[PDB]
């Protein structure tokens, strides 16, 4: 198990880890987050009380350095950092522990949405993807813009997805442009799968990525990044059995993890009916089917 | 963006567009079968690409014989007029190429633009005028050539005859879609109408009557007329 130190809580402020959330008050003598599993990435969000705009966060992995949150009063908003001092470190979470100044991960043995949600999620993918090589953890926030967003404007805060255009040239073979456009097999198989991501792992964990980000920080490119990743999947005829099967557990628990109220903003219309009821894969996806037939009917 | 009524004299502009109408490209008969089943038999077809500024018509025949094995044909009928306006253009010198393709149907765009997706700076329009083209086939030189045909094949026209001699293109569109418009309510009539004078003749090399100025302003009322009524017998007004 490890821990997120704070050295304060200045101002008033909702903080997430995970799918769980907290309300800690202006200067609450709260000192961090305890018991965090070993062996998924993580991350931590905030939302201010005064300012419900920006939700803002960081994505990190425990085994990749000691981490801890402190306020920053100058540009406003609690910052994650890097201590290098083990042996510090370690006093300070002791010392943090022994006067239980710290929340406890709050996690069911039985519950393994977490796991669930995170399954293909890589810490070094999440880097290349928000690019800052200096630190080992990931800012994210509501309105930070992808690369292709940006194409239709500071690169440096952008969300590198991968572009996926499917009225493009890497999309689109000189002669099948009708074959291509209907049934994107190939762009799914030969020029995403096996050109640019390598393999279905790496794929689902950007598609994880990117619904955490819309889910967490309402972060609009990233919704359109994992509708596009989906509908690149059921518009293709040719998928392999694995990767439905998977993707049908991905979407279920992600479906299932969504709160009721953000449905409406965060659940594209034609996307899904496309997907769940017109597109090739219109009976490989049981499961997700089922829980939004139950759950969110009206969008059907 | 959409063209409509409010962007409509753009169409005689000096930027060289064309519209693109697929109704034509795939037509079939409805027939019963010995089994008493129903059953379609395919007949030849065209793809109506015009100029509206100039009046050049560029008809490409679309043979039965392209349908052959073929599933899903209305379709593939979309995808194979996108082939065809795209090479079209691609035959065409760069300063002939269109900056805008207007499509009559929406359901152009998707294919139009994957075709042309190495054409970045033609923009590929709707349009919300019920423009009637799909009447070409009742221009009987036009109806001669698609169903004679025997091999794919692209015939050159100019819609507008001569008339660009005497009158602006914006007239001359305006002549044409109202002739089309009334060949499409009331073929008969429409066609009664344009050839009732013996003497008014159409040249081996026109399309349409070598009427005189007067002569027009006539037949151009007499369609009109034909217009509202037929719209009266449909309506009962
Ligand atoms: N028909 C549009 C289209 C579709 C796919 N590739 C195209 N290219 C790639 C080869 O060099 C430029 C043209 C063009």
């Amino acid at each position: 198990m490890n821990t997120v130190p704070f050295t304060s809580a200045p101002i008033e402020v909702t903080i997430g880890i995970d799918q769980y959330s907290f309300n800690v008050k202006e200067n609450q003598p709260f000192h961090g987050i305890k018991d965090i599993p070993i062996g998924h990435v993580h991350v931590i969000h905030f939302q201010h009380a005064d300012n419900s705009s920006m939700r803002y966060g960081y994505w990190f992995d425990c085994r990749m350095g000691n981490f801890y949150i402190q306020y920053d009063p100058k540009d406003g908003l609690y910052k994650m950092m890097e201590e290098r001092d083990g042996a510090k470190f370690e006093n300070i979470v002791h010392n943090f522990k022994e006067r239980q100044m710290m929340v406890s991960y709050p996690k069911i043995d039985e519950d393994d949405t977490w796991y669930n949600l995170t399954e293909f999620v890589q810490m070094d993918k999440i880097r290349k993807i928000v690019r800052k090589d200096e630190n080992q953890f990931s800012y994210v926030d509501s309105s930070m813009t992808t690369v292709q967003e940006n194409e239709l404007s500071d690169p440096a805060h952008s969300l590198n997805y991968t572009v996926i255009n499917f009225k493009s040239r890497e999309a689109i073979r000189p002669g099948h442009e009708m074959e291509d456009f209907l049934d994107k097999s190939y762009y799914l198989n030969t020029v995403m799968l096996q050109g640019i991501f390598k393999n279905s792992s790496n794929y689902f964990g950007e598609l994880q990525f990117a619904f955490l980000n819309a889910m967490f920080f309402g972060n609009y490119g990233s919704s359109l990044q994992w509708h596009a990743m989906i509908e690149l999947i059921c518009s293709s005829a040719t998928v392999p059995k694995h990767m439905l099967d998977k993707l049908d557990e991905i979407l279920y628990y992600q479906i299932k993890t969504l709160p009721e109220q953000y449905s409406d903003i965060l659940l594209n219309e034609r996307v899904w009916n496309i997907c769940l009821y017109s597109s090739f894969q219109k009976n490989s996806l049981h499961n997700t089917e089922k829980i939004m037939e139950n759950k969110y009917p009206e969008l059907l | 963006g959409a063209m409509n009524s409010s962007n409509y004299a753009e169409l005689f502009n000096n930027d060289i567009k064309l519209f693109v109408d697929d109704t034509n490209v795939y037509r079939v008969t409805v027939h019963k079968t010995f089994e008493g089943n129903v059953a379609t038999k395919a007949i030849n077809g065209c793809i109506f690409t015009l100029n509206p500024k100039t009046g050049h018509l560029f008809l490409k025949i679309i043979h039965t014989s392209v349908w052959a094995g073929q599933k899903r044909l209305s379709q593939l009928a979309k995808w194979k007029t996108a082939e065809e306006v795209s090479a079209l253009v691609r035959s065409l010198p760069k300063e002939e190429q269109p900056k805008q393709i207007i499509v009559t149907r929406k359901a152009m765009l998707d294919p139009l633009e994957v075709h042309m997706l190495d054409f970045p700076n033609i923009a590929i329009r709707p349009t919300e005028l019920r423009l009637p083209f799909s009447a070409a086939m009742s221009i009987d030189k036009l109806s001669d050539v698609v169903m004679k045909a025997t091999e794919p094949q692209m015939v050159l026209f100019n819609i507008y005859d001569d008339w660009l001699d005497r009158i602006s293109s914006y007239t001359a569109f305006s002549r044409l879609t109202l002739l089309l418009r009334a060949l499409k309510t009331n073929e008969e009539s429409a066609k009664m109408i344009l050839l009732s004078d013996p003497t008014i003749t159409i040249k081996s090399y026109h399309l349409w009557p070598s009427f005189t100025d007067e002569q027009w302003i006539t037949i151009e009322s007499q369609m009109r007329d034909l217009i509202l009524t037929e719209y009266g017998r449909k309506y009962n007004v």
